[PDB]
């Protein structure tokens, strides 16, 4: 018979700079992680 | 006909059929396939003549509509009929449909040769993936 | 309230197979003059699949590999048995039949082997119906030549097989196989009469095999059956299966078709009888007149493709005129055809009528009619086997250029 054809692929490959920003777009700038007072 | 009382022939109504697969006219062909499962007639070989009709008069888009609603139905294509959808549809770059029909041949139970094979790989060989 | 409201054949015949495992459903053994028979003992409700109505083990059979070599199935020949040397001289396409009466005759010399039980309900030569065991006095009331031949070269080469492998020198375990030629002619017709050919899976060998079934064999033929053989490979089991969706009611023969597409002159060289419903029974017309084959087919109700020819029994009623016969009609009969141009009455009745005398010529070739063919049989009281057979061959065949000058003239005014 004929197989039920099934095609996937999955592919890993290094990332530019554009596909980076991509991905946030988004920037932190700011060290900081939870306010102290208002814990926001 | 209808109107006189009369019950139309099994023949008369492939007449008609056939008449409009000559035109394109699908909706009316399986119009008229119903009316013979209606008048208890048996439909498969008014099925194959409007799939060849349709085929013939370069409405293949048309037929494959047809061709898969009788084969999903139940009723089994004549082995050239079978040999005519997926040769015609590989020349057309229709692989879907191709690889639809050939499916529901081998279901049937009539398994794929190297032929039909040939006829998908016609179409899977410029896909860009091989 | 309660209070105020073909024979069985041996009990025996299904308890032999019974012990080793056979078991039919719905159905039981009866036996007649004209030899056994499969009938349901009850009505078979259709189901949404087949059902099972036999299961015949493996182990009870004898087969054969159809092509060349020879492995037997299960393996009953031991290894330097002078009979394999016999099985292994014969023509590997037209000696099937001698290969699987050798098999049979050693059966039968085995202790331990189903079928010397088994073979106590075949056939005995004077009731077995093969032309093979026909005196040329049975051949002389077929009245047909090619087929009369054609048996005459059948006994001639059964009887040189004899003559060559069981002569004067041969071991003493071959010769109380077949002591006489009428002896090893018997296991040929056996053979030939009751050999089941199918493509088999047995463990992880597909193969095909000619195979004798013991209680399969008493299945008859039909064009038309109700049953159908099926492999089981897992468990090495013959089923019978009766048709799906198909309802069959209490007494009804249960039957096989033994050989499709094949005219009743191969039904009479492979088994011994003929039908008058065959569907693939032909005629020869001169083709000088045609009818119209689209007019024909819908008059009688015949619908299909040409090979798959088939009577809408729900269209016509109560028409018992269709069968079989009309069936070989509608594919033996001078047609044309036009696509959809429709048939001009008075031309196809000129038609019909030079068919109509092309028949009756044919029936004049016959020195006697079809019903005092029918008489004759009536009246036998120490007939042969045989010729009765070759009569019921002859009166077919007039049945059924019969049937067509009748179902011309009904088509003739149906066109009305
Ligand atoms: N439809 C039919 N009409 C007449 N004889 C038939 C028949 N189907 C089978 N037979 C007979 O059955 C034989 C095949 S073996 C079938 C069972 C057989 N009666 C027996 O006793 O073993 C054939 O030789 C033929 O003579």
């Amino acid at each position: 018979m004929i197989d039920r054809y099934k095609h996937q692929q999955l592919r890993i490959g290094l990332v530019s700079p554009q596909q980076i920003s991509a991905w946030a777009t988004g920037e932190v700038t700011k060290p900081y992680t939870f306010h102290y007072k208002t814990n926001k | 006909e209808l109107g006189a009382g009369q019950r139309p022939l099994p023949e008369t109504m492939i007449a008609l059929v056939r008449l409009s697969g000559s035109k394109g006219n699908a909706q009316r062909g399986l119009e008229l396939l119903a009316a013979m499962e209606k008048l208890n007639y048996d439909i498969r070989q008014a099925w194959l003549i409007l799939v060849e009709e349709l085929v013939r008069t370069n409405h293949l888009e048309e037929a494959n509509k047809v061709f898969l609603k009788g084969a999903r139905g139940g009723m089994r294509a004549t082995d050239q009929l079978y040999d005519l959808m997926i040769e015609e549809d590989c020349k057309a770059g229709d692989h879907s449909n191709a690889l639809d029909i050939s499916y529901e041949m081998e279901a049937a139970g009539r398994f794929a040769t190297t032929f039909h094979f040939n006829c998908l790989l016609s179409v899977q060989a410029t896909c860009g993936i091989p | 309230f309660p209070l105020f409201q073909l024979e069985s054949a041996d009990p025996d015949f299904y308890k032999i197979g019974y012990v080793r495992r056979v078991r039919a459903y719905g159905v039981e053994f009866k036996e007649g003059p004209d030899g056994f028979g499969i009938y349901a003992s009850k009505d078979i409700e259709p189901r949404r699949r087949a059902r099972v109505i036999m299961e015949i083990p493996h182990e009870l059979m004898i087969t054969i590999r159809q092509k060349h070599p020879w492995m037997f199935f299960p393996d009953i020949v031991p290894i330097g048995h002078p009979i394999f040397d016999i099985i292994n001289s014969t023509d590997p396409e037209r000696d099937w039949d001698l290969r699987l009466a050798c098999l049979l005759l050693f059966s039968f010399d085995r202790e331990d082997h189903f079928w010397r039980l088994y073979g106590d309900f075949l056939p005995a030569a004077d009731e077995c119906s093969s032309l093979l065991l026909a005196t040329e006095e049975d051949l002389a009331e077929l009245q047909d030549p090619q087929l009369v031949s054609t048996i005459r070269q059948q006994q001639k080469r059964v009887l040189e097989f004899w003559e060559k492998n069981w002569h004067s020198g041969v071991p003493l375990k071959i010769k109380r196989l077949a002591e006489d030629a009428e002896r090893f002619i018997w296991a040929v017709s056996i053979a030939q009469t009751r050999c089941i050919s199918m493509k088999t899976r047995i463990g992880a060998l597909v193969q095909d095999l000619n195979m004798m079934i013991p209680y399969a064999d008493m299945l008859n033929h039909s064009f038309e059956p109700n049953c159908f053989l099926h492999w089981r490979p897992k468990d090495r089991i013959l089923e019978v299966m009766s048709n799906a969706g198909q309802a069959i009611k209490k007494g009804e023969e249960m039957t096989i078709n033994y050989m499709p597409g094949q005219k009743n002159n191969m039904l009479m060289e492979r088994y011994g009888f003929s039908t008058p419903v065959n569907p693939w029974d032909a005629i020869p017309f001169s083709g000088d007149s045609r009818i119209h084959l689209n007019s024909f087919l819908s008059v009688f109700n015949i619908f299909g493709l040409p090979e798959e020819y088939y009577h809408d029994s729900e269209l016509s009623g109560d028409d018992s005129f269709v069968d079989g016969a009309v069936i070989a009609a509608a594919r033996t009969l001078p047609t044309w055809s036009d696509i959809d141009l429709p048939p001009i009455p008075s031309a196809e009745r000129k038609a019909v009528k030079e068919l109509q005398d092309e028949c009756r010529k044919m029936l004049a070739e016959y020195p006697t009619t079809s019903e005092q063919d029918q008489k004759l049989l009536d009246s036998l009281s120490e007939a042969r086997t045989t010729f009765a057979t070759a009569v019921k061959y002859r009166m077919h065949r007039k049945m059924f250029i019969g049937k067509i000058i009748k179902a011309l003239d009904i088509y003739q005014e149906r066109l009305l």
